[PDB]
């Protein structure tokens, strides 16, 4: 496996932004709860491999779809509820590290899809407004999800 | 460690704390320490700033006085707000649109970096002020007791009464200004405001506030006297207001049209605080 010995799975989380500033909020497969595109690392890719795949994986953009504008220094974790660290499966993750990029959308909206996978973890998307996710996000992500807004701000805001 | 700015407008003291970026929870305990001059902050109200509840919106702001109560009181703060989040790099649009415990706005900041506000179209019609009145006019005749006066009167919302005076300290507002405050053709009482016409586009004015008397600002007040003052036909488009509180900068293109209201917010200091 690749979870360290505290626990944590490497992952990496993707802010999909567009020219207008707003951040792309996808929702779960069959669920009520949204989120930003996140996928776990892979033995022998990098962080920034992890993104590209899971970035095609979900949403189903190429890397001639997006542009990195910006990724943060080192990881961010969290942890799970312990109502779903599911106990008998070892080595258990109790949470997951993870490292953030912020993409912005080059091609037309039109280019995103969610059904390239056989396994879609997204069945709907939309724009929202900036700050919009860091209320809406389940409790247990949400200090890192207003960090990671807090540090890419300074770049969306120096767009259009 | 958490941050905050003292900001100043309408003639009141605003403590303003970014909560987008800050993990704060303002229960009514919390909220009265913090209004203590010596324990905590010190603050008249303390405005404070959330991510969005609805996606197509940038912000949500809540104010709350010292007592830990939420004010729900429109267009209260508007000015601050709008200022803060791009001093506080929280955004870099000129249109901010907020949602707020009265509804949705939509707030401009001007290059100048002042704040403009959509109040909507005033209505003069009596029976939404109220005014007991056949029909409108663009002034009418009240005897307040021994006394003979002429106004207008309009509604924003709330009821509003004005006459022209002729210098603002000039002004017996502290015998006129309740009497026709509680007068028997305003069955919800009103506003009254004193009205001292300098030119076509500048006002000085006092306002004796529905129940509160004369308050430092009503911007209420100033949007009334420069509402009428183009109905009945003596100002501008564009007026400036002089009032005790500073000044604030009016504008309106006259019925079928929105009333905008312009106003200053000054960043007093910032401050950190150990919660
Ligand atoms: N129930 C639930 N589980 C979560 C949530 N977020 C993370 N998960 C946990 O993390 C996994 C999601 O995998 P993810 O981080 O998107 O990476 P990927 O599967 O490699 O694409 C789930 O199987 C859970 O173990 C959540 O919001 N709700
Ligand atoms: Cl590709
Ligand atoms: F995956
Ligand atoms: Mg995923
Ligand atoms: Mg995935
Ligand atoms: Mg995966």
């Amino acid at each position: 496996s690749m979870i360290d010995d505290d626990g944590y799975r490497p992952n990496v989380g993707i802010v999909i932004c567009n020219r207008q500033g707003q951040v792309m909020w996808a929702r779960r497969f069959g669920q009520h709860s949204w989120q930003f595109p996140q996928g776990g690392i892979n033995p022998g890719e990098s962080a920034e491999q992890a993104m590209y795949r899971e970035l095609f994986e979900e949403v189903g953009l190429s890397r001639k779809d997006v542009r990195i504008l910006a990724s943060t220094r080192n990881w961010l974790r969290y942890k799970l509820p312990k109502r779903l660290v599911r106990w008998d499966t070892k080595p258990v993750c109790i949470g997951q590290k993870q490292k953030w990029f912020l993409l912005q959308l080059v091609s037309g909206d039109a280019e995103i899809n969610m059904q390239t996978s056989s396994t879609p973890e997204f069945d709907g998307w939309r724009w929202v407004s900036y700050w919009y996710p860091v209320r809406q996000v389940v409790s247990f992500k949400r200090d890192v999800y207003r960090r990671v807004m807090k540090e890419f701000a300074s770049v969306v805001m120096s767009l259009a | 460690s958490m941050q905050f700015s003292k900001m100043h407008g309408l003639g009141n003291d605003f403590m303003v704390v970014d909560a987008v970026t800050q993990n704060v929870f303002f229960s009514p305990e919390l909220i009265r320490r913090l209004a203590d001059a010596h324990l905590g902050v010190g603050f008249d109200q303390l405005l404070v700033v959330e991510p969005p509840y609805d996606p197509e919106l940038d912000f949500h702001y809540r104010i709350f006085n010292a007592d830990g109560s939420e004010v729900a009181q429109c267009g209260n703060g508007a000015r601050c707000f709008a200022r803060f989040v791009r001093l506080k790099g929280l955004t870099n649009k000129r249109d901010i649109r907020v949602s707020t415990a009265n509804g949705r706005m939509v707030l401009t900041v001007t290059d100048d970096d002042l704040v403009r506000v959509n109040m909507g179209e005033p209505n003069f019609e009596p029976s939404a002020v109220p005014f007991r009145a056949n029909k409108a006019e663009k002034t009418y005749i009240m005897r307040a007791a021994e006394q003979t006066i002429l106004c207008g009167v309009v509604s924003m919302g709330n009821p509003h009464c004005v006459i022209q005076v002729d210098d603002v300290d000039t002004a017996a507002v502290e015998t006129l200004g309740p009497v026709l405050e509680s007068h028997e053709r305003f069955p919800e009482r009103a506003n009254i405001g004193f009205m001292q016409v300098v030119k076509r586009e500048h006002i000085r004015l006092r306002v004796y506030e529905r129940g509160a008397g004369e308050t430092q600002a009503c911007g209420s007040g100033a949007c009334a006297a420069v509402a009428v003052g183009i109905q009945q036909g003596l100002l501008a488009e564009e007026v400036r207001v002089e009032l005790p509180g500073g000044r604030l900068d009016i504008a309106w293109k006259g019925p079928g049209h929105p009333l905008y209201m312009t106003g200053p917010a000054v960043h007093v200091a910032d401050g950190f605080i150990h919660l």
